[PDB]
């Protein structure tokens, strides 16, 4: 099925900006049906800062019905955003190509004011 | 070492 | 510094349902100024399901300017939600008593049909 | 383990 090979930690997922999620699962040590999410997101977003290069991503995904929440840090070697990004949602593989849906939300600062941003990425598996 | 940026909306 | 006392120790948190998380910084092997979050958090929320025991959290913290992003999934010993939660915001420790302020979604499922529900959690810390 | 509809309904 599709919701198996999800689970390889094989594959890509690309969004509507061409970013890419590789996810890799591991199985959680005291969760049932329950993943621990890691690997690499590569930022593509139009007009942000820190594209092109892997981020490592965390999170947990559940196996039942195939929702997932995962989140990055904008810190690497090449760039740091002093930002960070939480997504969550929900695999669709009901049609002939599988969707991952979720809601996002970025908390940055600009100047000395907080803030945190809403948007939605819809990922398809490549 | 990384570029530092205020935001990964701006600069 | 409240940043690094933060960093040295398990913290807990409390939001405006009663709800109590309670955080571990562990530091990234590749990222710089970043920490690997683990803990637990206890839902104590009126309507919902899974209350009153510890679900395992996870997720990233950004020590350069106080930034975090966690979630559970809805999955232990006690009770299945068949769901998980993200929440993202930034912690500000200008006030006598710090504050984590965050915006949160709860991807679940009624019936047949998904959905992504969206909320705000302030949580105050425990001291 | 209790299994809910979800985390909102029962």
């Amino acid at each position: 099925s599709p919701d198996m090979k999800l689970l390889a930690g094989a594959s890509n997922w690309v969004n509507q900006s061409g970013s890419v999620a590789q996810f890799v699962f591991t199985p959680s040590p005291t969760q049932p049906q329950t993943y621990e999410v890691s690997g690499n997101y590569i930022n593509n977003a139009q007009g942000t800062g820190c594209k092109g290069t892997p981020y490592p991503l965390s999170g947990a995904y559940y196996s039942g019905n195939q929702i997932i929440s995962f989140s990055v840090v904008w810190s690497n070697a090449s760039a740091n955003c002093q930002s960070a990004t939480g997504w969550t949602g929900y695999f669709d593989f009901s049609g002939s190509q599988a969707v991952l849906k979720t809601d996002w939300n970025l908390a940055f600062y600009s100047g000395s004011t907080p803030a945190i941003q809403q948007g939605q990425d819809d990922f398809m598996q490549s | 070492v990384a570029t530092v940026s205020e935001s990964f909306l701006t600069e």
